[PDB]
């Protein structure tokens, strides 16, 4: 299964996942492709904030869905 | 000074004393030493004089001791379980110091941030947490998209507004998305002005601006930041960076804050 | 868009750039027009040291924007 992950600057992470995958996987994935580390991301998909003990099953993401990636606040 | 876990010391002329600030090489650890500056500058915490290398191993268990050590304000035999807790959750988060502490600021206000256990670790030492992100009036607006959203909050918010079929919504998206697009570094002329006048002459703070802490003060109705870049090791001089504008255009001073030059 | 670069000295240098610029492409930037290598140079803006692979965009390096220049740990 593919699906999308765009950011607030337009730009697109596209991810190989599987729907028995969980949130915590899919950050690992994006902390793969971007570095972005997944304790400061925060996936958004039809309202609602995406708990990572959830699997994309459990929230009904099918194959080509749009995910909206944020970044919390971290001052290094 | 190389390695992550390893700090270059500065000694400084502070106020008649040889005093050690914490510089920075590498990011992540910029929330640990805002509060760590700002206890060796109170004399809280003390260094073996010329000590020249620091681990945040030793930074954390200094800050540990001082954290632990705090009373309740009420000092009253009976009660007190509210204080125990904020204690517990703030040596909880302490680690994030040295890799990157979260926050999640409000834009009506030089103090207003969600209240969290990160924010706790401040409140504890009595070390005012502040920012300059403040939306403008000027503009009405961002401060009705904005209104009392954090940071978080807004985020989400410009996500259902693009995807909202009330064109209002999609309007308030878009204005609320201008005003993260053009206040990106994280500072506005109106919050610098409200952050000068509502910081205390000659008390230590720790201001949060674009993805970074620093220790701050104020001497003579004028914002400093303490300059912390390794780059700076060597120039005894450069000591405060004055905070009067939102471009970065500042003036360095010596420790007592006069106007330093390297020619 | 420009930037601006202040050493220590008191001088300063303007520099044409674009937010997709990488610290790398600015430091280059500044040895087209100083004599300074890159690997001499080290980068802060607001207090906070700017890393090669990052770029402007990503620290919220705006126009006319003022940046300090100093000299590299390694
Ligand atoms: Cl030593
Ligand atoms: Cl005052
Ligand atoms: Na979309
Ligand atoms: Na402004
Ligand atoms: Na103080
Ligand atoms: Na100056």
């Amino acid at each position: 299964m593919q699906i999308f992950v765009k950011t607030l600057t337009g730009k697109t992470i596209t991810l190989e996942v599987e729907p028995s995958d969980t949130i915590e996987n899919v950050k690992a994935k994006i902390q793969d492709k971007e570095g972005i580390p997944p304790d400061q991301q925060r996936l958004i998909f039809a309202g609602k904030q995406l708990e990572d003990g959830r699997t994309l099953s459990d929230y009904n993401i099918q194959k080509e869905s749009t995910l909206h990636l944020v970044l919390r606040l971290r001052g290094g | 000074e190389m390695e992550p876990d390893f700090y270059c010391v500065k000694w400084i002329p502070w106020k008649g004393e040889q005093t050690p600030i914490i510089t920075q090489s590498t990011n992540g650890p910029a929330a640990l030493l805002a509060i760590m500056n700002i206890l060796f500058l109170q004399w809280k915490v003390k260094l073996p004089p010329q000590k020249e290398v620091i681990t945040s191993d030793e930074l954390m268990a200094h800050l540990g001791n001082c954290l632990l050590s705090i009373k309740p304000q009420e000092k009253s035999e009976g009660l007190q379980l509210n204080f125990q807790q904020n204690v517990d959750d703030a040596m909880t988060v302490l680690p994030k110091l040295a890799t990157g502490l979260d926050v999640n600021v409000r834009f009506t206000g030089v103090s207003d941030f969600e209240y969290t256990p990160e924010c706790s670790v401040f409140d504890l030492l009595g070390i005012p947490l502040y920012h300059g992100w403040l939306v403008d009036p000027q503009s009405p607006e961002a401060v009705r998209a904005v209104g009392k959203l954090s940071y978080n909050q807004l985020v989400e918010r410009i996500i259902t507004c693009k995807h909202s079929s009330d064109t209002n919504l999609v309007t308030e998206g878009l204005i609320a998305e201008q005003f993260l697009e053009t206040t990106a570094a994280q500072l506005t002329y109106h919050g610098l002005c409200e952050l000068t006048a509502a910081a205390k002459e000659g008390e230590l703070s720790v201001f949060f601006r674009n993805n970074h802490f620093s220790t701050m003060t104020k001497h003579k109705s004028h914002l400093y930041l303490l300059v912390t870049d390794q780059g700076f090791l060597q120039e005894e001089q450069v000591v405060w960076e004055s905070l009067h504008n939102v471009d970065g255009d500042s003036c360095f001073c010596d420790s007592d804050f006069h106007l330093s030059h390297s020619l």
